[PDB]
């Protein structure tokens, strides 16, 4: 996969590496899941999320 | 904001109101607990740099509901390439004197990586712009925070569809040419926020245009993707005496 196409499949940030290699990364306040693409909050108020809507 | 709606309280939690001697100056965007991004041009005529205040968690300017947090602005950092009274490089990084406390009503917007912003965010068609600016050209400013969904244009198409200063590589256009919907003078410095896969990101800063909601013209926004590395470096630096700092760009 390449980061310029479909964001490399990453939810957030994407790095191309030497080979057909790709690593996804997450912003501070998030961690990467075992699927290697998804980011889940690690804190109460992660950036770019709206608490009253996340609560619903 | 012209032709938008009231942002429901708490749904624009990164929005900042900038005040000078109690008076509305500009908007801005919280990007972490002590840093706010705004427009350089907001600071062209500041007299007493020591009376600048940033307010988070604000919604209805007519009342106090206890979700507001005010901080003094300790530093205003502007790129060296900005020339007062002109439009290019219209960005400022503000350091608060003390962190805000994150709450349901106070949350930072994510400052994206450059590559992510250029390769992915720049192609999300619609983004949200917000502020307490004028509700109409030549009209009164808003007492409740307003928000508007605006589509982004490639600059070639912006120039073809417009009918000024140049639109530079440090800018982009967004909005409508029919005079119905725009950000306005008093919204300067506020966020252009872009959603991608469940998270919102800072992509633009309310910067300039021709009047507000003027037929034949679009809103022009600072292209934040050009400044990610510059901002990140400054956020790692130690504070310096004196509120205004001009920092080399690039
Ligand atoms: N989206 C938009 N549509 C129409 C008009 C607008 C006016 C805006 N604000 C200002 O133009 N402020 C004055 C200024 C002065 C020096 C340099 C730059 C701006 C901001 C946004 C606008
Ligand atoms: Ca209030
Ligand atoms: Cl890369
Ligand atoms: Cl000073």
């Amino acid at each position: 996969l390449i980061c310029v196409n479909e964001n490399g499949g990453c939810e957030q940030y994407c790095s191309d590496h030497t080979g057909t290699k790709r690593s996804c990364r997450c912003h501070e306040g998030y961690s990467l899941l075992a699927d290697g693409v998804s980011c889940t909050p690690t804190v109460e108020y992660p950036c770019g999320k709206i608490p009253i809507l996340e609560k619903r | 904001i012209v032709g938008g709606k009231v942002c429901p309280k708490g749904e624009c939690p990164w929005q900042v109101l900038l005040l000078v001697n109690g008076a509305q100056l500009c908007g801005g965007t919280l990007i972490n607990t002590i840093w706010v991004v705004s427009a350089a041009h907001c600071f062209d005529k500041i007299k007493n740099w020591r009376n600048l205040i940033a307010v988070l968690g604000e919604h209805d300017l007519s009342e106090h509901d206890g979700d507001e947090q005010s901080r003094r602005v300790a530093q205003v950092i502007i790129p060296s390439t900005y020339v007062p009274g002109t439009t290019n490089h219209d960005i400022a990084l503000l350091r608060l004197h003390q962190p805000v406390v994150l709450t349901d009503h106070v949350v930072p917007l994510c400052l994206p990586e450059r590559t992510f912003s250029e390769r992915t965010l720049a192609f999300v068609r619609f983004s949200l712009v917000s502020g307490w600016g004028q509700l109409l050209d030549r009209g009164a400013t808003a007492l409740e925070l307003m928000v508007l969904n605006v589509p982004r244009l490639m600059t070639q198409d912006c120039l073809q569809q417009s009918r000024s200063p140049n639109i530079t590589e440090y800018m982009f256009c967004a909005g409508y040419s029919d005079g119905s919907k725009d950000s306005c003078k008093g919204d300067s410095g506020g966020p252009h926020a872009t959603h991608y896969r469940g998270t919102w990101y800072l992509t633009g800063i309310v910067s300039w245009g021709q009047g507000c909601a003027t037929v034949g013209h679009f809103g022009v926004y600072t292209r934040v993707s050009q400044y990610i590395e510059w901002l990140q470096k400054l956020m790692r630096s130690e504070p310096r005496p004196g509120v205004l700092l001009r920092a080399p760009f690039p």
